[PDB]
């Protein structure tokens, strides 16, 4: 519920602004999430501290 | 290999006087076997059959004899003795066997089915009527009477078989299907005046308060079946009243169906509504918290423009089933149960002074200290807007912000002050919007926004020189736009320029670099294009290759769109 | 047969998701009625699963329930 | 196995537009409100089918 909170405020706001002649300043708000989150899922399960 | 199959089914493979002295050997293998183990019984007959064959049915019925002595309760005997007297012929030892018996045991039943089927067989058809009605004189259950009269259908007699169920009904008329299977066997034989004073008969039988209405609806059903059908209805009907709770579930589902033809504009409509008003109100008995059952009654209610007082109390006893978690998520739901009961009081009941305290009682059961629905101060506020009651609007955004200061709410205050002109309240309002939610750097543009609509440049300006002071911004990147797009929009390019120069001093990143020299090439100004992307890349010596490498490919566009070729030879050689 | 494939989309979801450790016992409880001498493409996608994001001690947990499993039919 | 991949979607600092350091909330709030009193105040604003079943029965 917090996590789709924060995406859907982030997004909508990067399709107001974006579009326009100075653009380009602006991290890719949407786009950037969406290389971060394939970046993020690769991942493993550890082994153990005893064993 | 030779496991547990091959050794246990190997294991398993492995596995006349001549005729009188056969007989006498016979005989007494009988009766030593006999003498020992006495309960034998099985063998007991077996020794009865045997002497039967022989002809010495004589002896055969001695061995019987003896055989019932021993036990008596017999019935395996009882019934192989007479069996055996039949196949002998001997119909008058067979009467007498079962006679015995019958008197013996009065209350099993294969004695009479045999009796009455052996004179049968032989016509003696009287006698078997005397069985029947001896048998009667024990009160047996009921498939004893369903054999009766089924035997007197089978003659046809059906007068005689009516005599048969007016007495069943006096015994076992407590239950219902006797009633119910009595009137059928009158429809069928087409005696109709009789199954309707069966039905009607039956009602008075189980009487007012008790109605057994599987009779009624057996009865309203007889009566659809005629065609009678005013009278199907009425049996229907006068059955929903006494019944209207729990016994109507049935009565619905057949008085629906017979609607469905006759009904049809206001006979079908009518029932289908009610059934669905008491099919509700079963959900709501089952679990109040179903507040999907609640929508869908109350639906139903302002379809049927129901009178006003029953709607609100249904709404009324729909809004008491409170959440029972007091966490946000479970109350998405519930809340609408309130805000339709506001639009039901303010559309269809027009009762504003009923519609306030609709409100009031709705936002004193939020727990404000926990969480807020912004749509019901919105809507709340709203109202007395309609009611043009200014006054009202304002204390309740502004306690709304006061108890729970939030997004939604703000927003909404805003555009509202907008909306009426009010725009030194929108400062004071967005001043606290930004007290409450600094980060938010949206509200920063939103804020020097309204001072741009607004005419006043020196405004826009300090407050954007005050929003990009601040320790911390959700998106800096876009407020750095909105000021440079802003000081675009004036026109004033020698500040624009600074402020390039201060986000550049915040940060080398290359697309601010980048920009910095699009800036200059969208002036026309190219040469300070090339002046920037010169004093980028002889700075960024130490920048990664592809960072100089994005940084000169916009030089090398530069220059191709120009077509400097002096210049693209530099630009080949940085 | 169509549990199995349910077993493989919901697997699907929850490494997407990245619930690998709900993913293994997707799995694990899947490959009980499977067998490796003809459902190949089940512990294909196992093995494809765990060699990308599982480590030595759950690729021999799955080793071990192969081998019990394959016993279950291999009666031979 | 902590599930970053959902985590990952939410994305924030963008890029190093600040130089994260932060006063205290309430002195926080009087830096707002102490720099935003200097705000002007230069002007005031106003800126002024059919039935055919039915209808042969009716
Ligand atoms: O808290 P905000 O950032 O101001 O978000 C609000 C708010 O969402 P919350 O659940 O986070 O409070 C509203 O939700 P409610 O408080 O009214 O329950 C929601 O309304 P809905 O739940 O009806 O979606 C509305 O969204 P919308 O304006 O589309 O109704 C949305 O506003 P944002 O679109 O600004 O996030």
């Amino acid at each position: 519920e917090q996590i789709v909170k924060i995406g859907h405020a982030s997004d909508s706001v990067r399709q107001y602004i974006d579009g326009t002649a100075t653009s380009g300043l602006l991290t890719d708000y949407t786009e950037s999430a969406r290389a971060n989150a394939v970046a993020a899922r690769t991942m493993r399960t550890p082994m153990l501290k005893d064993t | 290999q030779i496991t547990a199959e091959q050794l246990l089914r190997e294991a398993k493979e492995r596995e006349p006087d001549e005729l009188k002295e056969y007989q006498r050997k016979k005989r007494k293998e009988f009766e030593d076997g006999i003498r020992k183990n006495r309960m034998q019984l099985a063998n007991w007959i077996k020794y009865g059959k045997w002497e039967e064959s022989i002809g010495e049915i004589q002896r055969a019925r001695s061995v019987f004899e003896r055989a019932l002595d021993v036990d008596h309760r017999s019935i395996s005997i009882w019934l192989q003795y007479a069996e055996m007297e039949m196949r002998c012929k001997q119909i008058n030892h067979a009467r007498n066997v079962f006679d015995r018996a019958i008197t013996i045991m009065p209350r099993a039943m294969q004695f009479w089915l045999k009796y009455s089927y052996m004179e049968e067989v032989i016509e003696n058809i009287p006698g078997a009527r005397q069985i029947f009605e001896r048998w009667i004189e024990w009160e047996p259950p009921e498939q004893a009477w369903q054999t009766y009269i089924n035997f007197e259908l089978r003659y046809k007699e059906i007068d005689r078989a009516r005599s048969v169920y007016q007495r069943f009904l006096h015994v076992h008329g407590i239950n219902v299907q006797n009633w119910i299977k009595y009137a059928k066997f009158e429809e069928r034989n087409g005696y109709i005046g009789n199954a309707r004073a069966a039905y009607e008969k039956a009602m008075e039988y189980f009487g007012e308060e008790d109605i057994n209405e599987t009779v009624l609806v057996a009865f309203a059903l007889f009566e659809e079946r005629q065609k009678e059908h005013e009278r199907a209805r009425g049996i229907f009907k006068y059955g929903l009243d006494n019944l209207p709770s729990n016994r109507t579930e049935e009565i619905f589902k057949h008085y629906t169906q017979h609607e469905k033809k006759f009904g049809e504009r206001v006979g079908i409509e009518d029932v289908i509504i009610s059934k669905r008003k008491t099919q509700y109100e079963k959900m709501v008995e089952e679990n109040g918290y179903n507040y999907d059952a609640w929508f869908d009654y109350l639906r139903l209610l302002e379809n049927e423009e129901t009178d006003r007082e029953e709607v609100e109390d249904v709404y009324e006893r729909a809004i008491a089933n409170i959440p029972p978690h007091s966490e946000k998520r479970y109350w998405r739901r519930y809340i609408y149960l309130w805000i339709n009961y506001a639009l039901y009081e303010e559309l269809v009941a027009k009762d504003f002074d009923r519609a306030r305290q609709v409100y009031k009682a709705c936002i004193d059961i939020i727990p404000h200290k926990t969480f807020t629905f912004a749509k019901v101060w919105i809507m709340f506020a709203h109202f007395e807007i309609r009611q043009l009651d200014l006054n009202a609007a304002r204390k309740i955004m502004g306690v709304a912000i006061g108890k729970c200061p939030k997004d939604k709410l703000f927003r909404a205050y805003i555009d509202l002050e907008l909306q009426l002109r009010e725009f030194d309240r929108c400062r004071k309002l967005y001043e606290k919007f930004l007290e409450s939610s600094p980060e938010s750097s949206q509200t920063w543009i939103k804020f020097a926004e309204l001072e741009t609509l607004l005419g006043d440049t020196d405004r826009s300006r300090a407050v954007f020189t005050i929003a990009v002071q601040q320790p911390a911004l959700d998106m800096p990147e876009l407020l750095w736009k909105a000021y440079i797009d802003f000081e675009i929009a004036c026109e004033e390019h020698e500040k624009a320029r600074d402020l390039y120069e201060t986000l550049l001093q915040r940060t080398n990143h290359i697309k601010v670099w980048i920009s910095m020299a699009e800036f200059e090439q969208t002036i026309g100004n190219f040469e300070g294009a090339r002046k920037a992307f010169e004093r980028a890349n002889q700075s960024l010596e130490n920048a990664e290759k592809e960072e100089r490498l994005m940084l000169l490919e916009a030089w090398k566009e530069c220059e191709t769109k120009s077509g400097d070729q002096e210049a693209l030879k530099r630009v080949e050689t940085m | 047969d169509k549990s199995r494939a349910m077993s493989l989309r919901y697997a699907q979801l929850e490494t997407t998701v990245g619930e690998i450790d709900r993913a293994r016992a997707i799995y694990a409880h899947a490959a009980e009625i499977s067998d490796p001498k003809v459902h190949v493409k089940f512990w294909d996608t196992w093995k494809n699963f765990e060699v990308a994001h599982g480590n030595e001690a759950t690729v021999r947990d799955m080793l071990r329930v192969r081998r019990s499993v394959e016993a279950s039919y291999n009666v031979n | 196995t902590p599930a970053g991949s959902v985590a990952a979607t939410p994305f924030r600092d963008q890029m190093r537009i600040n130089e994260e350091i932060a006063g205290s909330a309430l002195e926080q709030k009087a830096s707002l409100k102490r720099a935003l009193a200097s705000l002007p105040t230069p002007k005031n604003d106003f800126e002024v089918w059919i039935e055919d079943a039915s209808e042969r029965a009716e």
